[PDB]
């Protein structure tokens, strides 16, 4: 029965159209059909000076954006010679483990509703909701938020910025540790997970799925293991693992995940020593707001910077990080000029989704479903 | 019969289907998660009367644009659309949707009022939930109508009952 | 109907009409009661909106199923397409007239009930058939084979626990003789809640309630998260209302059975008043069934089956041979007791392991 | 420890060896030894291909070999049997006018969906694939986008009373060919480095 | 590529139509109403770009209700071009100056370019 | 493990009894920080001067380019502006904008900062595009929002509340956190 399985229809969150070539109840194979959310990130941003980029950036992923951000920051730094202030390294890892956090509750409580029960939803939800206040303390904005820089962030941490943190960090590890005990001795996840999803290892990474799911087939790879970028050197670090590849594996993995990066919070929350903010280079930094009335210099660096932006020099350069979803980088082109010369992006989503065929073959029909919600999708990064 | 040609009933049935507006979910892009939030047990669009959600289309009245609206999936959205009751709404939600957005290029159709009539305007990136409830709370408003626009003008109660389909 | 007397034939017509019009009421407001228990449950609240306590908002809803454009889909089947939600939604009315809310009379003069069949328990199991019926029959006629395949799979897992309702029912029957439910009830009056005797099959009873789309197998399925389900997906205004209507009133019936017969209908050991006890056991099965609602996944329809088949079933007929074999010997009742909590012990202590 | 012995092999055959001071390595192989190359650096241990980067350098301001360039990603995992971490790129230059190359597809099943991508945005059909079927773009779409000389295609912002904006006319920013608002753009604007 | 048709008299462009069209059977075809400023219908110029994958036909900006005679003749265009069994309908939004310098460049850019930049459309809005 | 679906059952209860985690919009203003992305606010200088000079640094750095910007000399007698130039004309389509604060960011005299407002939900496109006078400081409101206050004769009540407003919005006025 090739059945069209269609988009966005009935619950492919993430819209995506299968031809589910099947007879029964087991699964043949799925033909999978993408792009019906394609936009246009690298040609758009061929278009658009480094500075507005960073708008574009987020968008793509949406739920963990500021890996975009912190990827494309940091491929220009390295294009450029830009430098790190501690402080702006810190808040950037802070940044970047929260909104891993926020990526994976969303996962966890979509793959629970695609198939099975609804509560569960809503408490991680409402941990979620805290967290983006967090966020909107800080860049204004629930998310795609605005405040990475080429040299470092845009400005400083709000006075209340701290505390909140400080109480969602205290309220949390009980609440995930919740999750784990109504989820890991599973009643009938059990019954549905254990057996479901066969990842052998060696196709998993034949076909290139890096995203937390391979570890849950026991492979230690992880970027900010295997190529530290952001100081994730100088910290103490558990790495979730996995016995054998299949959905149950996979979510207790990634909730072990969640654990340790809200360790990873509270560690770099605690060296925080106040300092500057971002890189100082006027040819990088557009001048500080106060000395706009006081020097020349500071006009023609600030007009300059906001109509044409910056030139990095002529190469090509590519970085990788560890997202909720795996192994990102943009390659970035620049030709000399103000507008990049091009910008590919390594999509996890975009080659994780070519394991769907392979992993639920021989499985369910409707557990085709757990099975795309236990990849973990997300069809902007896929699209694109 | 339209819920028309009653001084009393015309009332009445306006009242029904403004207060049960029954959203039908569309979750294209990261709107789409702003769209979901606007149900959590935070600021929840689960009072008025969409606590329900009709993920089929035979059923629901509410259609609300959610996301980017790449051109592959225009036709598909339209037929989602043509597969609704006639009694429907389509909200457009974000900037991607109202208008081109950011994204200014071949991939996007620029403003989704091309494919599908568009009740209400939501702009916004994404648009607040609370922006959301104004915006189902505009749309209550207007199918009662008890909705004007800018120009002095008394707005349909519903839109897409101006088109001659094809 | 040994005893039991008849009201006139316009007395039943009336009755029953007031039970159509309650049951309206009925499940639009415990369609408001298990949204906000819901949400009670995960954390968010309710619509405090058009009601104040929501008490309008089935108006609302009624008055937007109306006016719907009822549409005919072409490339369906003309005449089942329009008949099955009549068929699913008659067949859901009745059989709740046997149910009785007190002893005769105490409806203000007249009857509780409707009808007092002498076969009671068959008349129940007829027209619970009729309802995966309408299910399949609906499926069928929308032309979407997606949807045909949610029928195959409701009629399927119903049909299978609908059997173990009937080794379910055997259990009491043995013991007081009778088919017609005020004599069972009044057995239940003498004796004492006949579940105390029957424990287990009580369970394969309420389990078996469980897989007519009440919830946790919840792969009816409905058209949402899975292979979509049939008998909707196609009908737009009034015929999906019936078909919610419908399913719902069997839910509310279910949960009306399961205390009648098992447990203590109203027929309190004391304070004995005639209805409010009787809706109260309602209400605690509703709350109970609630918290399920919430609170547990789906079975997948193939464990479904299995578990039923193999696990409900031989279990289900071994009481009913415990059962049989004392009531053919009659030697006591209370070994009954005795066996059915020791059940029980088991079934509850191997839980804790 | 694989990535010295990968350059020792390829500086040996003449290969050119493109390195930035960044810490990222390009290795170039013609078009007749890629497969074969290639091959042989998969079967020298590299676990993972992960990307597949089609190029268009038809508007770029210093000449280049070819127009289209494909570059591939080969990786071992560093936590998996005997993982050194050996991470490398391979370019293999594609003419304008002959937009072939053979797959890996049947090496790694990742150049399944990849190569259809650059397949689809860039002209570059790719040998040996099981399916080359457009991904992404509409079935209908005509063109390949990501090449140069294909439009961005944008369309006008919009105002009140006839104010209107055209973007593409509206930029302040430069190109790489784009000479700039004055005479000439020199120093900083033709390419600025800090030397940390 | 034909230029049928003549600017600001949508009368005489929808007749040369009529008889340029003929039986061309219009099922893998693509029509693209070029016009400016998305949202103001009442007063809209319109231009047609016929896209067969055969041969290729235009028409200057002579429909739309901002021609006397433009709205009828549009509503009659579209009318014709869906008996013809078109599915595939398209809007592309240039800027006014453009409207005029883009029927006088070649075929390649211009089709290209209207191709790149069109929007799916729903034919109600323009019948 | 049958133990699991009794200890989700207990934790659903106690979750049951918790009664409070919700906020109930609009009855309950929404608690926002000083730091949101709404509606663009141009200030003025205690002078009274308005602090745009019609510069349209805000246009080229939009990547949307939704920002329009003519400009005009001073009139000596009474000028709008600080220096020799003002913005005749103000438009920015909240449809093409992203809300990025880039125009904010860029602006040199602080005019052009954004305000807090979302309920801005209309049904027109072409009335979307806010204008100058549609956004300054002295306007306490949206364009629906001072439009159903017209047409019903019932003044404007925004639905937020804030712990204060930042020194970038030197005379905004808001609800704050209730202080009032
Ligand atoms: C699922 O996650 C996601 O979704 C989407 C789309 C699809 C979608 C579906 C449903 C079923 C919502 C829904 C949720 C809850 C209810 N409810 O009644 O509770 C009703 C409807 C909403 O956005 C996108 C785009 C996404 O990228 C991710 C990761
Ligand atoms: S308006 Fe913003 S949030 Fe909405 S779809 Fe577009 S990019 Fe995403
Ligand atoms: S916030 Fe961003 S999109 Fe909006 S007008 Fe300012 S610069 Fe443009
Ligand atoms: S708002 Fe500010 S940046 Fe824009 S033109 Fe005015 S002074 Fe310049």
């Amino acid at each position: 029965m090739t059945l069209n399985v269609g988009p966005q229809h009935p619950s492919t969150h993430g819209v995506l159209r299968l031809m589910v070539t099947l007879s029964g109840e087991e699964v043949l194979e799925v033909v999978p059909h993408i792009g019906y959310l394609h936009t246009g990130f690298e040609k758009t941003m061929e278009h658009r000076t480094y500075l507005q980029n960073i708008t574009y950036t987020p968008r793509m992923d949406y739920l963990h954006s500021f890996a975009h951000d912190l990827a494309y920051a940091l491929a220009v730094e390295k294009l450029l010679g830009a430098v790190v202030p501690p402080r702006a390294e810190t808040i950037r890892v802070i940044l970047n483990e929260l909104s891993r956090l926020a990526s994976h509750l969303v996962f966890l409580g979509t793959g629970l509703l695609d198939l099975g029960a609804l509560t569960p939803f809503f408490y991680a939800f409402r941990e979620r909701e805290t967290i983006l206040d967090l966020f909107e303390w800080v860049t204004g904005q629930r998310f795609h938020h605005n405040y990475i820089r080429i040299g470092g962030v845009k400005e400083d941490l709000p006075e209340e910025f701290v505390p909140e943190l400080k109480k969602l960090l205290e309220v949390l590890p009980h609440r995930i540790d919740e999750y784990e005990a109504l989820f890991a001795e599973s009643p009938i996840f059990y019954e549905r997970a254990r057996g479901v999803g066969v990842i052998p290892p060696e196709v998993a990474i034949d076909l290139g799925l890096t995203g937390g799911s391979l570890r849950a087939s026991g492979v230690n790879y992880d970027v900010r293991k295997a190529y530290p970028y952001s100081g994730y050197e100088t910290y103490t670090f558990d790495v979730p693992l996995g016995e054998r590849g299949d959905v149950f594996d996979r979510m207790l993995v990634r909730i072990r995940e969640m654990r340790e990066s809200v360790k990873i919070i509270k560690q770099a929350l605690e060296r925080l020593e106040p300092g500057p903010v971002r890189d100082p280079n006027p040819q990088i930094t557009p001048p500080p707001r106060h000395l706009l009335e006081t020097s020349m210099e500071a006009v023609i660096y600030h007009f300059k910077h906001y109509t044409e932006g910056f030139h990095p020099p002529k190469g090509e350069v590519y970085v990788p990080t560890e997202s909720a979803r795996g192994e990102l980088g943009y390659y970035i082109v620049s030709d000399g000029g103000s507008m990049p010369y091009r910008v590919k992006v390594r999509a996890p989503s975009f080659v994780n989704l070519q394991s769907l065929p392979y992993a639920c073959k021989g499985e369910q029909v409707p557990d085709m479903v757990a099975i795309i919600a236990s990849l973990d999708p997300v069809m902007g990064d896929v699209d694109r | 019969r339209e819920g028309i040609l009653f001084t009393t009933l015309e009332k009445l049935v306006a009242w029904g289907r403004s207060n049960s507006l029954w959203p039908a979910t569309f979750g294209l892009a990261c709107c789409a998660i702003e769209m979901m939030a606007s149900t959590d047990a935070r600021n929840d669009l689960a009072r008025f009367g969409s606590e329900v959600f009709r993920a089929s289309p035979r059923q629901a009245d509410v259609m609300i644009v959610a996301g980017r609206l790449s051109k592959k999936m225009a036709p598909v959205m339209r037929r989602v659309w043509e597969q609704m009751p006639d009694p429907k709404w389509v909200i457009s939600m974000g900037a991607c949707a109202s208008s081109g957005g950011m994204f200014n290029n071949y991939a996007i159709v620029q403003n989704v009022d091309s494919v599908v009539p568009v009740d209400v305007y939501v702009p916004g990136c994404p648009p607040r939930p609370e922006a959301l409830i104004y915006a189902v709370m505009q749309l209550q408003k207007k199918v009662r109508g008890q909705a004007y626009n800018e120009r002095g003008e008394r707005l349909p109660p519903v839109a897409a009952w101006k088109r001659t389909r094809g | 109907t040994w005893s039991y007397p008849v009201d006139p034939y316009w007395m039943v017509a009336l009755k029953a009409l007031l039970v159509v019009v309650g049951l309206l009421t009925a499940f639009a407001f415990m369609t408001l009661i298990e949204r906000r228990l819901l949400a009670r449950f995960q954390v968010r609240m309710g619509p405090n909106r058009v009601g104040p306590f929501g008490l309008l908002q089935p108006l609302a809803d009624a008055i937007k199923s109306i006016f719907k454009e009822d549409i005919v889909v072409a490339q369906a089947d003309r005449f089942l397409f329009v008949l099955a939600p009549l068929i699913s939604v008659v067949f859901a009315l009745l059989a709740f007239g046997l149910i009785p809310f007190g002893p005769p009379g105490s409806f203000f003069g007249y009857q509780p009930w409707v009808i007092n069949l002498d076969l009671g328990i068959l008349y129940l199991f007829a027209v619970s058939e009729l309802a995966v019926y309408g299910i399949f029959l609906s499926g069928w006629a929308s032309g979407s084979k997606y949807s045909l395949l949610g029928s195959l799979r409701s009629s399927a897992s119903l049909i299978s626990y609908e059997l173990g309702l009937g080794l379910a029912l055997l259990a009491p029957v043995l013991l007081v003789g009778s088919l017609n439910l005020n004599d069972i009830v009044n057995w239940q009056k003498e004796h004492g809640w006949l579940f105390l005797y029957a424990f287990p099959a009580f369970l394969v009873y309420l389990i078996a309630s469980m897989a007519e789309a009440a919830r946790t197998p919840f792969d009816l399925p409905e058209a949402e998260q899975e292979l979509v389900g049939g008998y909707h997906t196609e009908y737009s205004s009034i015929k999906w209302a019936l078909f919610q209507m419908a399913e719902y009133i069997h839910f509310i019936t279910a949960s009306a059975l399961i205390p009648t017969l098992f447990l203590g209908g109203w027929t309190m050991p004391v304070l004995e008043v005639p209805y409010l006890w009787m809706f109260l056991k309602i209400a605690f099965f509703l709350f109970f069934f609630i918290w399920i609602r919430a609170t547990w996944f789906r079975l997948r329809y193939d464990q479904l089956l299995r578990f039923g088949w193999g696990f409900l079933f031989p279990l289900a007929l071994l009481w009913f041979l415990v059962t049989a074999l004392v009531v053919a010997l009659d030697l006591p009742r209370t070994y009954l007791l005795y066996l059915s909590a020791l059940s029980f012990l088991v079934l509850l202590g191997a839980v804790l392991y | 420890m694989r990535l010295e012995r990968v350059l020792e092999e390829a500086r040996a055959k003449g290969y050119p060896i493109e390195d930035n001071g960044l810490g990222n390595l390009w290795v170039v192989l013609p078009r007749e030894r890629f497969k074969e190359e290639m091959a042989h650096y998969k079967a020298m241990g590299f676990n993972f291909l992960a990307d597949i980067v089609g190029l268009d350098y038809l508007t770029y301001p210093d000449p280049r070999p070819e127009r289209f360039a494909v570059v591939y990603e080969l990786v071992s995992l560093p936590g998996w049997k005997d993982g050194d971490g050996s991470r490398f790129f391979v370019r293999v230059y594609v003419p304008e006018e002959d937009p072939r190359l053979p797959t890996v597809t049947d090496l790694w099943g990742s150049a399944n969906f990849l190569e259809r991508e650059v397949y689809d945005l860039f002209g570059i059909v790719f040998e040996g694939h099981p399916d080359l079927r457009k991904i992404l773009t509409p079935e209908d779409l005509e063109g390949h986008p990501l090449r140069k000389d294909y439009p961005l295609g944008e369309t006008p912002t919009l105002f009140r009373e006839g104010r209107y904006i055209i973007p593409a006319e509206f930029r302040a920013a430069l190109t790489g060919k784009d000479p700039g608002l004055t005479f000439y753009k020199g120093g900083s604007r033709k390419g600025y480095r800090s030397l940390w | 590529m034909v230029r049928v048709g003549m600017r600001a008299a949508p009368r005489v462009s929808l007749e040369a139509l009529k008889a340029a069209l003929g039986g061309l059977k219009l099922s893998e075809a693509k029509v693209y109403l070029i016009t400016d400023w998305q949202d103001k219908r009442d007063q809209a110029r319109y231009a047609l770009l016929l896209h067969t994958g055969k041969k290729d036909l235009l028409v200057p900006d002579a429909f739309g209700p901002a021609f006397p005679g433009g709205e009828e003749a549009l509503s009659e265009l579209v009318g014709l071009l869906l008996a013809q069994g078109a599915r595939r309908f398209y809007e592309a939004v240039v800027s006014p100056g453009e409207m005029t310098a883009l029927l006088d460049l070649p075929p390649e850019e211009l089709l290209k370019r209207v191709m790149a930049i069109a929007n799916p459309t729903d034919p109600g809005i323009y019948l | 493990t049958l133990k699991a679906l009794a200890q989700s059952l207990g934790i659903t209860l106690k979750y049951l009894f918790s009664k409070p985690v919700t906020v109930p919009y609009p009855d309950a203003p929404v608690a926002l920080k000083p730091r949101f992305h709404g509606r663009h606010v141009l200030t003025r200088h205690p002078n009274g001067l308005e602090k745009c000079i019609g510069c349209s640094l805000c246009a080229a750095a939009c990547p949307a380019y939704a920002i329009y910007v003519e400009p005009a000399e001073n009139d000596p007698e009474n000028p709008v502006s600080a220096g020799e130039r003002y913005a005749k004309v103000y438009e920015i389509n909240m449809l093409r904008c992203i809300f990025c604060g880039l125009c904010e960011e860029a602006c040199p005299t602080g005019a052009i900062v954004l305000g807090y407002d979302f309920e801005m939900a209309d049904y027109e496109y072409s009335d979307l595009v806010y204008g100058k006078e549609d956004m300054l400081v002295d306007v306490v409101g949206t364009k629906p929002q001072r439009r159903e206050a017209k047409r019903t004769g019932k003044p404007v009540k925004v639905g937020y509340v804030v712990p204060y407003v930042r020194p970038e919005l030197e005379g905004f006025k808001a609800p704050t956190e209730g202080g009032k």
